[PDB]
């Protein structure tokens, strides 16, 4: 129910999920 | 759409003005059910579906 | 939590002039939609005038259509509904009744009304 549009690199992430 | 297929669509995403609906000039039977339809475009909910 | 009082009846004769008020007291900005109403003697009480409040948009039947004007003042708090060109068949209660649900054209007597104590219009 939803859309988005957005070694050398290092694509570092987090992810969280509190509170819904 | 039909009455045998009337299907649960999501508009999702984006804004839906209701002042234009007042003055669509054609309204029969215009009924809202549990809050006030001048406070519909203040104040919004979830599960829009329509 | 709306109270209404309506006045400016009276007896007139066919083809004179009246002119009816309904003041409304409580929870004024909740209140929609004004609609007048008319009971004759052997007929159900049926819709004559409409008004939203918000819009400004007039709604007329057809028995009462090109001589019926209703009209809001919003500084007296009190909506009007002036009687032009006045035919026996008018001989009837009339009822003033607010909403604060939105609009429905035609009038119903079922659906949720602010109801008055009523007026007599009598012509002949």
């Amino acid at each position: 129910t939803f859309e988005y549009v957005s070694f050398k690199n290092l694509r570092e992430f987090v992810f969280k999920n509190i509170d819904g | 759409a039909s009455v045998y297929a009337w299907n649960r669509k999501r508009i999702s995403n984006c804004v839906a003005d209701y002042s234009v609906l007042y003055n669509s000039a054609s309204f029969s039977t215009f009924k809202c059910y549990g809050v006030s339809p001048t406070k519909l475009n203040d104040l919004c909910f979830t599960n829009v579906y329509a | 939590q709306v109270q209404l009082v309506e006045s400016g009846g009276g007896s007139v004769q066919a083809g004179g002039s009246l002119r009816l008020s309904c003041a409304a007291s409580g929870s004024i900005s909740s209140i929609t939609y004004l609609g007048w109403f008319r009971q004759a003697p052997g007929k159900e009480r049926e819709g004559v005038a409409a008004l939203i409040t918000v819009n400004g948009h007039t709604y007329y039947a057809d028995s009462v259509k090109g001589r019926f004007t209703v009209s809001l003042d919003n500084a007296k708090n009190t909506v009007y509904l002036q009687m032009n060109s006045l035919k026996p068949e008018d001989t009837a209660l009339y009822y003033c009744a607010a909403a604060a649900w939105g609009y429905a054209w035609p009038l119903h007597q079922d659906d949720y009304w602010y109801w008055g104590q009523g007026t007599q219009v009598t012509v002949s």
